[PDB]
């Protein structure tokens, strides 16, 4: 007899603004710890493979907050 | 002390007190937590690949909250393996994640999000 | 097809490459789903002419997915919720036009009667498959015409984003016309200049160096 909590909070309906007031500060973050070099490289290397289609949109704020948890993880103070 | 043997044990807490001899629930602790099994396994089949960082139970055992890594904590039954309730809970991701004993809170705490 | 676009046009056909683009694409349509059919190739040579073009802007690789685009680059159906890097040139247009309205769609049926030639580089690939094709004949039978309009038509613009664009059409001369390039629109491109440029002004600015037919950003 567990009943789960009603999901009243902070909702995210407009995920194409949603995105876009944080795929900046994706990219906010990830300047601040790490060179631009691969952050063009991969950002290219999935536009070439997903392009301009929210499969890739989404999906470098797949890897971006997949690696931005394990730098912050691994034990590299910024990197 | 208890003897070394399990079954020499069993015979011998049947005629003296709780556990069998001088040190004898060490041994009992030995034989049971030096085997494990896997149950179940829990993906996130929605883009394909798992992305979970943190795990915890609920405060009632049925629920575990997992936590992903684009930032929202996904209740799973623990007996049906099931999709329950999704929460967005953060920006960043969940790195620590457990609830209070009464059921009423919950602590998460996140990657580089604003508020922590 | 537009017959007025073909002219002069007719110095398309008779290349080594021609033959192997319209029959191996018809032979891919014979096997596989290469998504925009043969009703949506001719939309640019159909809705506008050629005697009115002034922007020239370039377009990668088309949308996969079933039911999305219809031949215009950067352009989509207007039931698609619209793209994001087309949601992402939106926000120049309301910090210089400041009679921002809002389209509200994907569907680029209202700056397509400008003079901006919304091109596609390759018009076809795959459902669901992003670069599956081999360079199979799209490429170099628009090579022949955008480097043949630094010709016969006049008053272009090189609004050239993006380094697939820079390789095609760069070296047409800036005394007849004028080539500014930055950043890509898409916000997935981290080496900024995009990201505020006012360049959507210079298609009503370097307009005023020519004096040709003029342009209102507002046809939506």
């Amino acid at each position: 007899m567990e009943q789960a909590p009603e999901d009243q909070g902070p909702q995210r309906e407009p995920y194409n603004e949603w995105t876009l007031e944080l795929l900046e500060e994706l990219k906010s973050e990830a300047v601040r710890h790490f060179p631009r070099i691969w952050l063009h490289n991969l950002g290219q290397h999935i536009y070439e493979t997903y392009g301009d289609t929210w499969a890739g949109v989404e999906a470098i704020i797949r890897i971006l907050q997949q690696l931005l948890f394990i730098h912050f993880r691994i034990g590299c103070r910024h990197s | 002390q208890a003897p070394i043997n399990f079954t020499s044990r069993l015979n011998r807490r049947a005629s003296f007190p709780k556990y069998g001899g001088v040190d004898g629930g060490c041994f009992d602790r030995h034989l049971i937590f030096s085997r494990f099994r896997p149950i179940s396994v829990f993906r996130e089949a929605n883009e394909d690949e798992s992305g979970f960082t943190c795990c915890a139970f609920s405060a009632r055992e049925r629920f575990l909250m997992l936590g992903t890594c684009t930032g929202q904590l996904k209740l799973y039954n623990v007996f049906s393996g099931q999709e329950e309730a999704s929460y967005n809970c953060h920006n960043s991701a969940i790195t620590h994640l457990e609830p209070s004993r009464d059921g009423s809170l919950l602590l998460t705490s996140a990657t580089w999000s604003q508020p922590l | 097809f537009g017959e007025s676009w073909k002219k002069h046009l007719s110095g398309e056909f008779g290349k080594p490459y021609f033959i192997k683009l319209m029959g191996f694409v018809a032979e891919e349509r014979k096997h596989y789903t290469v998504y925009p059919p043969p009703h949506q190739v001719f939309t640019w040579t159909q809705m506008c002419d050629i005697k009115d073009v002034k922007v020239v802007i370039l377009g990668q690789d088309p949308y996969h997915g079933p039911n999305q685009a219809h031949g215009l680059c950067f352009s989509v159906q207007r039931p698609v919720p619209p793209p994001p890097s087309l949601e992402n040139i939106y926000k120049e247009l309301s910090t210089d036009i400041e009679d921002f309205v809002h389209p509200g769609h994907g569907d680029l049926s209202g700056w397509a009667k400008q003079g901006v030639l919304l091109l596609n580089a390759v018009l076809t690939v795959r459902a669901h498959q992003a670069n599956s094709h081999k360079e199979r004949g799209w490429e170099q039978f628009t090579d022949a015409v955008v480097s043949w309009l630094n010709q016969n038509s006049n008053g272009l613009v090189f609004l050239l984003w993006g380094s697939y664009a820079q390789k095609k059409g760069s070296a047409i001369d800036r005394k007849r016309h004028h080539v500014l390039q930055t950043a890509h629109p898409s916000p997935l491109s981290v080496y900024r200049g995009f990201f505020g440029c006012r360049h959507f002004s210079k298609t009503n600015e370097l307009l005023q160096k020519s004096g040709k037919k003029p342009i209102d950003w507002k046809e939506l």
